[PDB]
């Protein structure tokens, strides 16, 4: 491969301490990847959550790219979540299961 | 305590769509203060900056836009300089900006470009300084390199609250049992602005810096960043592992322990 | 007949004076041009001086309290290199060039012109132009080698760099001839070239096209090799 | 200033040898240019490149981006039509007052002057010629071998003599003329000594 | 002598400069040897090889085992004390009409006149003194950089003047000396023009 | 004081006559050594000639049954190269060399000997040997630099093959000197070399040493150079 | 038909018993015709040779011996030039020979030596000529190079029976199936003379050069060579595979299928 | 430095298409080994057959060596034969079972 490619580093997390019951935001912060175009979507129990705004596409000193997604959801101790991320890579899209620990 | 301002220009190529794609995020000491792109006529500045009635500062807008126009020809020229088929998406990332601090009268300016992720040999030495100006000589001309010391100081007085702050770290550890017999000690740090923060686990006075788990210090999304560093520890030795959470928005070393 | 031409090989003008060096560009879109000027000393590389926006930005060379040289772009379709207050160290060869391409350089350069600094000794003493004096092929060669040689030995000048050149006059086509280095003559110079006459085409005259800053009139000398009867 | 270094300050080769010029700078560049200066002072571009390898004839310029700071130009089968002063040069992106992605000034190096001497193969004998006329005399020779040569002279009324001048004929041999201001208003003759063998221009003059 | 070609017939470098000398043979060679002979003295010896690549001081060179036909010699951080001619010579096993596995005959390349010129250096101002010997006045120009020089001895009844001597001084600067013979000897003062300035023997002689 | 070295450095002998070179050997293994002989022409490189076996069993060079030369190895622990039927293309530099005892090879050659074939002159009678001409330091220099330079000028010598080094004759060792290339005197040859003596060593006596074939008696020249204090 | 005589000199050293070990087998084509080493006063040539009361081989006797002899010095002057501990055994292989072919008056002189396993740079362009022509009579004929041809002649003439002969290859194919579903067909070639035999499996169509098991051609103690090549054939098809055998003896390239 | 050694190859077989009952010769062929010092013995149902002769040491293009040890044996359906070759290049003496086809 000649076009210097860089694959994204994904993290999914709550903006504040997750206390299922009340509102907060679902964040998926993709960064460290390069080739601009990136498809990042949210998920709920398996489907595609919507009406999600994203950040002002900027980069790091290493000319790497970073984007942040976030939504207005109501945390519950039974609604499994994960981030949907696919971009110029090898394997199939990448889904990141949200976890209490991080 | 050096403060700063940078603009990250980003432009892309689309396989024969005539007009390219692009943007221009701008920041100051880790806080976004400005913005611009195609199919946009103006610089939606930071809402948190309530400027007074008339926009007396747009010479930077002069700057950006032309950069928008010019953006094309560049991706154009860049494409022929290197043998590259106009059929493959291309991108040109550019970054200008500068630092600031009185004492030594600090004022260095960064101007760097990259083709498809490739530093572009600019002739001028890199981090160049800039604080002086001839006598009786207004330099109102097009350049941004001369409006740093000016435009930085401009952004830091129309929204001081969000740029003069220092939200310290709220840290706490957490125990999570390992079916393997070990226990992960996750030292969190939440709500802090000056992104540059460092957490660290020590074991009998010896930092375990290079042999612990660490996450790219991700963005709260509301105005600050979060970060947690962790370790695996013998079922028991817990109360022996400490978590030094440094940061200057905290006088002395914040130190944690936890377990249960 | 050109992509960049630079008349006047050399220019010699008295100490602490102003000098004129210009290259007639031949390229339209002459406005959206950027012309870089270059300096070459005795045995050094070639260094940069300035660039012109092909539209009298009048980019000038200022060096702390001093305006040193000027870049310009008139109607005579040329850019002129103006050099102020001449001192010896400023004595060197000058080139005008630009870059073929919006994003590049095939780098097109010119012949370049060497600036000559002259102190006192004369008030244009005499003319100071090449002094010809031709030499006839050797009956000895014709006879034994059926080959011939002829030349044009010059003298009495000051144009340090006078570059000689020949070509079959009829079908005037530059044809590499050969000459020897420049030798001094009590502060005067004089070169001597020659040729290897194509064995069978020795007619009456081919031409020894000389050329110098100070040469009778201001045109390349047209020199021929007539025949005899007396 | 100071940030470029050409390999040999000078170097000389035989017809059919193979050598290379190197020159490096560490201030990252966009491209390295290669030139040959004629005796006329004209600047002949040889190669052009911002990427790896290229080749044509015998000259080949090599520049590679592991740092984009060093470039080499080798020569194979070096032939007479190559000698000259070679230069390396580097250009770099020039950013306008506006944002026109242009090209900054070209940086050259010091001069590495190539000098390609001819193959050595079974010699031949030097045929002298006559060239003099009017208080002026200068001997001739067509295609001989070594720079080793002494153009003797035979004049009646003598004055000071001057330095010669040996070029390099087409065939591949040397040639030369030795200036001399004498008298003998139309009469002169030449004599040469090379390799212990002497040759009177007279030895060829017939009738 | 039809089987060894020495790469550079000539080569020159400033201190700090770098270079290589190639040398390949028209026949399998078993061991290679690289000599360096100064001005006109003995042949010093730098390397002996039969396979591989050795490196002494700054010099490095090699013979590539599997080929047995090519040798290379590099000079790094060149330095004035590396001037002189380099020679590469190799040999091969011989076999007598009686199977005596001998090996005597040593082939030599054509040699390479390596010349190290001084670092580019800010011009230097000479010092001029006058050596004497009734009828004999010698002009000594001292520690000056740019070689470009003009020395003249102001005398009236000048007998015979010899060309000037210009040797690379110790410190890497240039130096010169020039004799001649004169009548006004005692009067004779020497004037030196170098780098547009003028220096007089006189300028120093105290009085 | 030697591993293998040759006597004279230059040898000028008659056309069509015999010339034999010599090389003092210094290895006890002598009887069982092998002495090698190469020749060299003007910038060409050593060319092999013949080898001298362990002691006699002399070898030589016939040119189609007519010998050209012969290496020898006698009592005086040295070998000898003879040369009969002398001609110009036989004039060069002859060298001696030996290959390490038990088949080793850091090959050692000597200083070599230049073989000059001299033509004719009445009956060649003239004193052609070095001729000094000392020049002491210059007070100016002494005074201003606290240095002192000397001039060793030799002329009217023939071979044209001299070696001149400035030895601090109070103690045998060599001093970085400078020297002018040897210029041809109409029918002879001349030469000079200087020495720049530092301050704290100005007090010592230095001697410039000339070594040249046709030179009086048959020994190097002893040229002493005073050292004074005033 | 071309021809070639060869000598294989081979020498070894052990401790300092001084006495080096050596042999000098000398072949002609694939028939060894000469043996000679240490502990033999005379070069013991091959039995099957018309002998006619002639001590007229001396020239060959002379040569070999010496060669054997210098083996002392040779094998030694070769240790120091490499200064290899004379305590580790070493060997010196030498090979000379020539291939004649009068129909083209051709002759090639070979002469290669090798120390431990590496060839020795020699002045020779290994393959050279062995036919010299000048307009004279005297010479010193005692160089194995100048007789090799002649000797070859001798051998050939004095041996035309065994040497100038062609014993064709007798060939059969065997079917000895394997465990896992695919038969194994082995093509045989027995007692053929010149070792050069090329056997090949195929499908009427092409050859199976890339998927075969080939035994390097071995010798049988009677002056003949035998070779085999086999492959894995499906128990079904089992016959659309032919064995084309090529050799000097049989003109008509032999083709083999199984029994039926 | 490190010498370039080459292990021995081995081929054990019958001179003639063996048939137990009538005579034939047993042949253990070795080739391609470099250091010529080599040990080769045949075996009759397990032991080192009394006396076996071999050829005169010769080598090939790549100087590798080759020797063939042959003996007089009477193949007998229920009597196995094999080769014992020990070289400076191998772990333990290698045994080569003699099968009738290969
Ligand atoms: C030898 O002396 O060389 C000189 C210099 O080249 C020859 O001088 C002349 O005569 O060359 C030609 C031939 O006569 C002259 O050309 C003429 O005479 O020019 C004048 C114009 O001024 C005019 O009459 C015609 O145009 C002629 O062609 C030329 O003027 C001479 N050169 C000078 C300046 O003196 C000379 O002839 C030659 N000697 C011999 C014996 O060949
Ligand atoms: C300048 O004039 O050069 C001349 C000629 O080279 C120097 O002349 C003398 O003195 O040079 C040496 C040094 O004194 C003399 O050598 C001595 O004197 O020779 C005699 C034998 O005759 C003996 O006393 C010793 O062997 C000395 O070394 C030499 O004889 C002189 N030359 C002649 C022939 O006059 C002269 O010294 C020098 N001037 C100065 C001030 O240096
Ligand atoms: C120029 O000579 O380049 C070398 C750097 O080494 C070379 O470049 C790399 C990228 C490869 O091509 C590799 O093959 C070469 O090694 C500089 O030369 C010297 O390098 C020394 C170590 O190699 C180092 O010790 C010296 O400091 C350095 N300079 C000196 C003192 O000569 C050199 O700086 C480059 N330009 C030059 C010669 O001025
Ligand atoms: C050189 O060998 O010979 C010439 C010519 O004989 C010598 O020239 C001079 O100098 O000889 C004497 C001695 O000075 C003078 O009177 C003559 O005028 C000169 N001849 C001419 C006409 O030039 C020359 O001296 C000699 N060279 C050397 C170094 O001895
Ligand atoms: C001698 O010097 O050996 C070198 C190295 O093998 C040869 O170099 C070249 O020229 O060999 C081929 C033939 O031209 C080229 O393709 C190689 O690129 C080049 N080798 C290098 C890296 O320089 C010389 O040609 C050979 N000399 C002669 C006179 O044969």
């Amino acid at each position: 491969a000649d076009p210097i490619q860089r694959t994204p580093k994904i993290q999914v997390y709550s903006r504040h301490p997750a206390e299922n019951g009340k509102s907060n935001f679902l964040n998926c912060y993709v960064s460290g990847f390069h080739p601009s175009d990136i498809e990042v979507d949210l998920l709920k129990n398996g489907e595609r959550i919507e009406k999600v705004e994203h950040s002002d596409l900027s980069f790091s000193k290493d000319w790497s790219f970073y984007l942040l997604y976030y939504t207005e959801f109501t945390p519950t101790e039974k609604d499994e979540y994960a981030c949907r991320v696919n971009h110029v890579t090898l394997s199939q899209p990448k889904i990141v299961k949200w976890d209490r620990d991080m | 305590g050096s403060h700063s301002l940078r603009y990250f220009y980003t432009a892309v190529s689309r396989p024969g769509l005539g007009e390219p794609w692009f943007i221009i995020v701008g920041y100051v000491d880790d806080m976004q203060v400005l913005r611009f792109s195609s199919k946009e006529e103006t610089p939606r500045m930071a809402p948190w900056l309530e400027q007074e009635e008339a926009d007396n500062w747009e010479q930077q807008t002069r700057i950006v836009t032309i950069q928008g126009q010019l953006s094309e020809r560049n991706l154009m020229t860049l494409v022929h300089f290197y043998n590259k088929s106009m059929d493959d998406s291309h991108t040109l990332q550019w970054l200008q900006g500068c630092d600031v601090e009185p004492d030594r009268h600090l004022c260095l300016w960064y101007n760097q470009l990259a083709y498809d992720s490739e530093d572009l040999p600019t002739l001028n030495e890199n981090p160049s300084s800039c604080t002086v100006g001839n006598s009786t000589v207004p330099h109102i001309s097009q350049d941004l390199k001369s409006h740093c010391s000016d435009l930085l100081q401009k952004y830091l007085e129309k929204g001081k609250e969000r740029l003069l702050r220092s939200d310290p770290p709220k840290a706490h550890v957490t125990r999570h049992p390992r079916p393997e017999g070990d226990v992960t000690l996750r030292c969190w740090a939440l709500g802090f602005y000056p992104a540059d923060i460092t957490l660290t686990w020590q074991l009998n006075g010896e930092e375990l810096t290079q042999d612990m788990e660490l996450v790219e210090t991700r963005p709260a999304g509301d105005g600050t960043f979060q970060k947690w560093a962790a370790v695996v520890v013998p079922l028991g030795k817990e109360q022996s592992y400490t978590c030094h959470v440094y940061h200057e928005g905290l006088p002395e070393p914040l130190i944690l322990r936890w377990g249960g | 007949h050109g992509k960049l031409e630079q008349p006047e090989i050399s220019i010699s003008r008295p100490r602490d004076e102003t000098a004129q060096i210009s290259c007639k560009v031949f390229i339209e879109s002459f406005r959206s041009v950027t012309i870089h000027w270059y300096r070459q000393k005795p045995n050094q590389g070639l260094e940069f001086l300035l660039y012109v926006l092909a539209t009298p930005t009048h980019i000038f060379l200022d060096k702390e309290y001093k305006k040193m040289e000027a870049s310009k772009n008139p109607s005579a379709s040329t850019s002129i290199l103006t050099i102020y207050s001449l001192e010896e160290e400023d004595e060197a060869i000058y080139y005008c060039s630009y870059g073929e391409g919006s994003s590049g350089f095939h780098k097109v350069f010119a012949e370049g012109t060497k600036l000559i600094v002259i102190p006192s000794d004369k008030r244009l003493d005499a003319d100071i132009s090449p002094k010809p004096t031709i030499f006839l092929p050797s009956v000895a060669e014709t006879n034994l080698h059926k080959t011939g040689t002829y030349l044009c030995l010059l003298e009495a000048f000051f144009p340090d760099v006078i570059r000689v050149y020949w070509k079959e006059k009829d079908g005037n086509t530059i044809l590499d001839s050969q000459e020897g280095d420049t030798l001094k003559t009590n502060d005067t110079y004089m070169k001597f070239s020659w040729l290897t006459v194509p064995e069978r085409a020795m007619g009456k005259e081919h031409r020894c096209i000389v050329k110098h800053e100070n040469n009778k009139g201001g045109a390349d000398q047209a020199i021929f090799f007539p025949s005899i009867k007396k | 200033g100071d940030q470029v270094e050409q390999s040999p300050s000078a170097l000389s080769l035989h017809e059919g040898t193979d050598s290379a010029l190197r020159c490096n700078f560490t201030t990252t560049m966009r491209s390295v240019q290669w030139f040959r200066q004629n005796s006329r002072g004209s600047l002949i571009s040889l190669f052009y490149l911002a990427s790896g390898t290229k080749e044509n004839g015998r000259l080949k310029s090599a520049f590679d981006s592991k740092e984009r700071r060093y470039s080499t130009l080798h020569i194979r089968d070096a032939q007479l039509e190559d000698s000259g002063t070679y230069f390396c040069a580097a250009d770099t992106w020039h950013i306008s007052e506006g944002y026109e992605l242009g090209t900054d000034k070209l940086v050259f190096g010091q001069g590495t002057q190539v000098t390609v001497e001819p193959k050595s193969q079974p010699p031949a004998k030097p045929s002298v010629f006559i060239m003099k006329n009017g208080t002026n005399v200068a001997c001739l020779v067509k295609d001989f071998y070594p720079k080793e040569v002494t153009i003797s002279l035979r004049s009646s009324k003598k004055i000071v003599e001057f330095d010669p001048a040996i070029v390099i004929s087409p065939s591949g041999k040397y040639s030369a003329v030795k200036l001399g201001q004498y008298g003998d208003s139309n009469s002169v003759t030449c004599s040469v000594q090379h390799n212990s063998e002497t040759v009177h221009s007279t030895d060829f003059e017939a009738a």
